[PDB]
């Protein structure tokens, strides 16, 4: 995926301070300055810090950035509700020739409960076995914060292709589900033992397993 | 104030070309480097380009190298990319940067992004398929069931139960773009399992470019033994 390595997740209460680790080597972070980008939902990223720990006009200094080594962390202090968004590190990169980002942090700003999500996968059903097509459906409801890990597993090998996954939206008690769909043929349905949604939320993964030889 | 404004966003077939451009304006546009970065639906950023304040010097990221070509015009305030032999893995927002380099390289200025669709479809209504309540679900308590909506082009289509007399407990999820080059997206509602004998499910799914409307029964498996 990305070269830098941040956190998938952050969140702290409004008025808490949190950081956001980015992890790089010699080539990147090592030899060259840091930038952060903050992405609101539903908008293009805006620079929020650069050169390692300048702000440009219009951040304000609850906003900090520093590097050490093959580091570097961004800090929020007071934090609000107006700070949740994606946060992307960013540097140049010798060994790549190459501008490279880390894979974005989603920032939470709490305000409801934490709730570790529930999974429910459905094999593929008759009727889609029957247009010789084969989805597994896992559906992911009523987790907060907003942010989540799939992985799939055929037998207990990960499955990469035939993956897609959406982004975390509001249901309508407030917290938050997501979908996750692997396509296979129906031949690679039938030739596994088993399949698995792996979830990752926050300390937790929440694992379900289908079989094409059970009734699920 | 300085802006940066893309167009040419669109649908493209894979193999296919198409050209976006980027409109400067508020700063002297052949002063700077510019950049264009992209991000798949949901995913990260990915830097994609580069070009020096003349154009006389470009970068291109990896995956796009002998694909794509960035230019720009000094005299028309305006950044180029070609895009050519597109894949379904290019359908991203793509978004002009500002790339300043007085002391580290950085991204200081972004356009608003211009989405780029990938896939070889055309219009074309929706298959429906049931997602029966697990049969481990349906003993007691509540369950689970759902439609999975699949292989449509455009968006959208809109999910209602029971034809609209069933609201609670449902959530229809947002669409995913699959390999296939169309769409997919599930509807799902919470019922309680006493009612699977006897209360009818339909999930009632509409797609207007298509003029379809199709109406899936969803009801407990054969293998199921509470039914
Ligand atoms: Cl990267
Ligand atoms: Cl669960
Ligand atoms: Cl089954
Ligand atoms: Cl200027
Ligand atoms: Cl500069």
């Amino acid at each position: 995926q990305s070269v830098l390595t941040q956190p998938p997740s952050v969140s702290a209460a409004p008025g808490q301070k949190v950081t956001i680790s980015c992890s790089g080597s010699s080539s990147n972070i090592g030899n060259h300055y840091v930038s952060w980008y903050q992405q609101l939902p539903g908008t293009a990223p805006k620079l929020l810090i650069y050169d390692n720990s300048e702000r440009p006009s219009g951040i304000p200094d609850r906003f900090s950035g520093s590097k050490s080594g093959t580091s570097a962390t961004l800090g929020i202090t007071g934090l609000q509700t107006g700070d949740e968004a994606d946060y992307y590190c960013g540097t140049w990169d010798s060994s790549l020739s190459a501008l490279v980002f880390g894979g974005g942090t989603k920032l939470t700003v709490l305000g409801q409960p934490k709730a570790a999500p529930s999974v429910t996968l459905f094999p593929p059903s008759s009727e889609e076995l029957q247009a010789n097509k084969a989805t597994l459906v896992c559906l992911i409801s009523d987790f907060y914060p907003g942010a989540v890990t799939v992985a799939w597993k055929a037998d207990s090998s990960p499955v990469k292709a035939g993956v897609e996954t959406t982004t975390p939206s509001k249901q309508s008690n407030n917290k938050y589900a997501a979908s996750s769909y692997l396509s296979l043929t129906p031949e690679q349905w039938k030739s596994h033992r088993s399949y698995s949604c792996q979830v990752t939320h926050e300390g937790s993964t929440v694992e379900k397993t289908v079989a094409p030889t059970e009734c699920s | 104030e300085v802006q940066l404004l893309e167009s040419g966003g669109g649908l493209v077939q894979p193999g296919g070309s198409l050209r976006l451009s980027c409109a400067a304006s508020g700063f002297t546009f052949s002063s700077y480097a510019m950049s264009w970065v992209r991000q798949a639906p949901g995913k990260g950023l990915e830097w994609v380009s580069a070009i020096s304040g003349s154009g006389g010097s470009t970068y291109y990221a990896d995956s796009v190298k002998g694909r794509f070509t960035i230019s720009r015009d000094n005299s028309k305030n305006t950044l180029y990319l070609q895009m050519n032999s597109l894949r379904a893995e290019d359908t991203a927002v793509y978004y002009c940067a500002r790339l300043r380099a007085d002391l580290g390289l950085y991204m200081d200025l972004w356009g608003r992004g211009t989405l780029v669709t990938v896939s070889s479809a055309s219009t074309k209504g929706p298959s429906v398929f049931p997602l029966a309540p697990s049969s481990k679900s349906t003993s007691g308590g509540t369950a689970a069931l759902g439609c999975l909506v699949k292989d449509y082009f455009p968006e959208p289509v809109t999910v209602s139960w029971n034809s609209g007399a069933l609201t609670s407990g449902v959530h229809t999820f947002p669409a995913v773009l699959q390999s296939s080059g169309l769409y997919s997206l599930s509807s799902v509602v919470t019922v309680p399992s006493s009612s699977l004998g006897t209360q009818t499910y339909i999930c009632n799914v509409n797609h207007k470019p298509s003029n379809t409307k199709v109406d899936k029964r969803v009801e407990p498996k054969s293998c199921d033994k509470t039914h």
